[PDB]
RNA sequence: CUCCGAACGGUAAGAGCCUAGCAUGUAGA
């Protein structure tokens, strides 16, 4: 199973365990519940590829390491 | 740094010369007496005696002053820089080459003063024991039948093949890939003319064995080592060429003659299959060498001499060579064991011991460790693991069980400077070591 | 100084 | 190590050389004179 | 975590230049 | 038997990993696979002939090919345990426990055959000197070697190699024998050949290269800051992807 | 100063024992 | 057999146009 590192430069140096063929959606869930911030205002992004709360994670094909620009709607 | 003392030595200097007999305000001197004390420091650094003229008396005081505290900076810095040598902690670029250049001058200064003092003192050899040494290794040679060196004469067929191997082993260690200098290409071109005129550079080299009894100026390089140095030196390129070829030849000749015994034999063999294998099956083949009933006991005796090098008797090395090998040959070969000596700036001094750099090295150091073993370990020990020349033993066998049960010694090895001795010896015979 | 330098070294 | 600090500087070098070019003949310098 | 971290030589907890830490729960 | 020995190895590959991995960005990333150095230079890489537990990791032998249906995806075979790459060269050496004993086993052959020869007629026969051909204690090659003459009338070769330390300014590993008296010291075409397949082969290791395409639709060797920049951007993929360096993407401005 | 002295006598010791040494080693030839 | 780490070494430099959260509190006639 899959570990992603929700990084940042502001502090937020969070590393989440993700499922393999899970959503986004939980994604979210878990960087909320290791980062401390409401579900639905949390926001992914590399370099504007700003990943959705439908589309899967396997459908990027994420892999252990992979890490993501965190942002806050 | 460094620096921060050579500029308080500079400002010190600059203070002795408006206090210290400043020969009162006149329009005093300036930064020249700087500059002469400098060049004599440098002058100084090639340890020759010269010094700094042209100055009063208080002058000259001051400045051998300061030169000795500077001297004292630099030797400090160069032991700090050995001390990090060993682990050097990652040690940069740029200090290596300086620590190398600070421990090479040293070691110049210290090699000089070894020559100076063989030269006014006179550290000689045991002229008893040198003539005991004398009369052993005739003793050696008359039991073992080896003739001397017939010096190569113009009239031999394998002697173009000698040639040509040694111009190509001189090629081989010139240039290995995409590699020359001034000087390489010299040698580039002799080994040419080599190939080309083969009789020619053979008659050449034969005048040179017969005629040349002198050497050209030998450099010296020390390799980028970290515990143990290796220093390489600088030959002349027809010197190295005539080195070679007589070397060769002696080389075959020995072989030939059999001119070294088994023992004493880094040889045409793999290192650890031979020493190793043959060294722990002799232990294991001995007559009951492992057998502890009757209170027997066995010791191994391994050590290096340290001092195949910068101590042996140049004049004592000549007789052998006489005694061993033709006087042409012979003389060449202690001549060019002393010829000279030159640093980067300086100019040491022959006379002092043996030049390994010089090709035909390996032939004299081994030859000197075969007469100091027939010094230690005698006429008939030497006698009996070596056997007859009519049918002589293996590197460890022997004729019989009874040659080796009668001596302690049993087995017996040699490096180019190592040593490696087990000896078997029974419990009366222990008593009485103890008790001596 | 010298000696054991260069013995050591 | 200390190549990359030596790039470093060669780049700059060149980008102070091109801002110079860019701005000795620029529109403001070069092509704004030529209307005068 | 894939890996068995038993048939390694003797030990690798990180050789990324910074091993300040030392346990494993032996005692 | 020393295991301070192979630890030291071990720390003395990861120490030359370190700029080896740290020259190109000074990062020291995460996992950064070590088939960036293990393909040899006949493909382009290195060559780094490595003795320590260098783990392949199982994600990171992924290559697919769109040629009839579409992207079939694949991978090697890594299902039993970890990758192996160098696993130990001790194995494919014949040390020289092994070397003593067949050389005791093959050169009382050798000297049979030669009688044999000498009785039978028959000269130095290649074909049959095929199976005793391997190392013996010098090469046996050097036996039927060109320079046979030649290399016969020069005795004590192992003193000049020792003392070529003073008659050169370079270390020059000669100890262990002569290359041309003693021959060769070592094979490793074998080792190639178990890396190249512990790799998953060659389109396995070249995946992460970036000929998949180029209009090279095969292996066809064409091998012409030359090769700091063909090494960096022959595996600027595997060198410059995500799951190595930290997620700081930057686009470029064209 | 008395280095050249010691010299001088290693060098007439060394050709004493060589004469002597070939002396005994032609006799030594002769007797066999 | 539960010990879990962060920053820098990182985003080429550029000429034309445009928009703005902030800041003084006074001397003197």
């Amino acid at each position: 199973m899959i570990e992603v590192v929700c990084n940042d430069r502001l502090g937020k140096k969070v590393r989440v365990k993700c499922n393999t063929d899970d959503t986004i959606g939980d994604l979210k869930k878990l960087i909320a519940a290791q980062t401390g911030t409401r579900w639905n205002k949390i926001v992914l992004k590399k370099w504007y590829t700003i990943f959705k709360d439908h589309v899967s994670l396997g459908d990027y094909e994420i892999h252990d390491g992979m890490n993501l620009e965190l942002y806050y709607q | 740094v460094e620096s921060h003392f050579d500029l308080e030595l500079r400002a010190a200097v600059m203070h002795d010369i408006l206090d210290m007999m400043p020969e009162g305000i006149k329009q005093n001197k300036a930064r020249t007496i700087l500059q002469h004390l400098s060049e004599a420091w440098r002058c100084w650094k090639a340890n020759i005696p010269w010094k700094v003229p042209g100055l009063p008396t208080p002058i000259e005081n001051m400045i051998l002053r300061y030169v000795k505290a500077k001297a004292d900076w630099w030797t400090n810095t160069a032991h700090y820089n050995r001390e990090r040598i060993r682990r050097g902690a990652t040690v940069d670029k740029t200090v290596c080459k300086k620590n190398l250049g600070r421990l090479t001058r040293l070691y110049l200064k210290a090699e000089q003063e070894r020559q100076h003092n063989y030269l006014k003192d006179g550290p000689y050899i045991t002229a008893e024991e040198a003539v005991a040494v004398y009369t052993t290794t005739v003793h050696w040679l008359e039991s073992r039948r080896f003739s001397p060196i017939p010096f190569p004469p113009l009239s031999y067929k394998h002697d173009t093949k000698l040639l040509i191997l040694a111009l190509e082993r001189l090629k081989e260690a010139y240039s290995v890939k995409s590699r020359l200098n001034q000087s390489q290409r010299e040698e580039l071109g002799l080994i040419e003319q080599a190939y080309d005129n083969p009789h020619e550079a053979l008659s050449r080299i034969k005048r040179h064995l017969l005629t040349q009894r002198a050497f050209k100026e030998v450099g010296i390089e020390f390799m980028d080592l970290y515990s143990h140095l290796v220093p390489v030196y600088d030959v002349e390129p027809l010197e190295k060429i005539t080195d070679a070829y007589l070397d060769q030849y002696l080389w075959y000749e020995a072989d030939k003659r059999r001119l070294f015994p088994p023992w004493i034999k880094p040889a045409d063999t793999e290192p650890p299959p031979l020493l190793v294998y043959k060294w722990c099956q002799g232990i294991n083949n001995l007559q009951d060498v492992w057998e502890t009933s009757e209170g027997e006991c066995n010791v191994m005796l391994e050590s290096r001499f340290e001092k195949m090098y910068e101590k042996i008797d140049l004049t004592l090395l000549n007789r052998l060579l006489r005694l061993i090998v033709d006087h042409n040959i012979a003389d060449y070969m202690t001549a060019k064991n002393n010829v000279v000596i030159n640093y980067k700036d300086m100019n040491h001094t022959n006379s002092y011991g043996i030049i390994r750099g010089l090709q035909f090295a390996s032939f004299i150091v081994q030859y000197y460790g075969l007469v100091m073993d027939l010094l230690v370990l005698g006429l008939h020990r030497a006698s009996e693991m070596a056997g007859p020349p009519q049918m002589p033993n293996d590197f460890l066998s022997f004729q019989d069980i009874a040659t080796e049960a009668a001596h302690p010694i049993r087995l017996f090895c040699r490096y180019i400077d190592r040593i490696h001795i087990f000896f078997r010896f029974t419990a009366d015979e222990a008593r009485d070591l103890i008790q001596r | 100084e010298f000696h054991k330098k260069f013995m050591e070294k | 190590e200390a190549r990359k600090r030596e790039l470093k500087k060669n780049k700059k070098q060149r980008m102070m050389v091109r801002a110079a070019v860019l701005k000795m003949k620029d529109p403001k310098q070069i092509i704004r004179d030529m209307e005068k | 975590d894939h890996f068995n971290k038993t048939i390694l030589p003797k030990v690798m907890q990180v050789k990324n230049f910074g091993r300040s830490g030392r346990t494993k729960y032996t005692h | 038997n020393t295991q301070e020995l192979l630890d030291l190895l071990v720390k003395c590959e990861n120490k030359i990993q370190t700029r080896i991995k740290i020259g190109l960005n000074s990062k020291m990333p995460s996992r950064f696979p070590p088939v960036v150095f293990y393909t040899p230079k006949e493909l382009g890489g290195l060559g780094m002939l490595s003795m320590g537990h260098v783990l392949i990791p199982q994600s990171d032998l992924r290559w697919s090919k769109q040629t009839d249906v579409g992207i079939t995806h694949f991978r090697s075979g890594m299902s039993h345990e970890e990758d192996q790459l160098i696993p130990n060269l001790y194995r494919y050496i014949q040390p020289w426990e092994s070397e003593f004993i067949d050389s005791q086993r093959v050169w009382a052959e050798y000297a049979l055959k030669r009688q044999e020869a000498i009785a039978q007629n028959r000269r130095l026969t290649l074909e049959d000197l095929e199976d005793s051909w391997d190392r013996g204690i010098p090469r046996i090659n050097t036996l039927f070697q060109k320079d046979r003459h030649t290399l016969a009338y020069d005795k004590g070769w192992r003193v000049r190699t020792d003392f070529k330390q003073y008659q050169v300014l370079k270390q020059n590993p000669f100890w262990w024998t002569h290359q041309r008296h003693d021959g060769k010291l070592w094979n490793l075409n074998n080792y190639r050949t178990d890396m190249i397949q512990a790799l998953g082969g060659v389109e396995g290791i070249l995946e992460h290269t970036l000929f998949k395409g180029t209009y090279f639709p095969t292996w066809e060797g064409l091998f012409w800051q030359i090769p700091n920049r063909r090494f960096t951007l022959w595996w600027s993929p595997t060198i410059n992807r995500a799951n190595v360096y930290v997620g700081f993407q930057v686009q470029l401005d064209l | 100063e008395n280095f050249a002295k010691l010299a001088e006598a290693l060098y007439i010791a060394d050709r004493k024992a060589r004469e002597a040494v070939e002396m005994r080693a032609q006799v030594e030839r002769k007797m066999a």
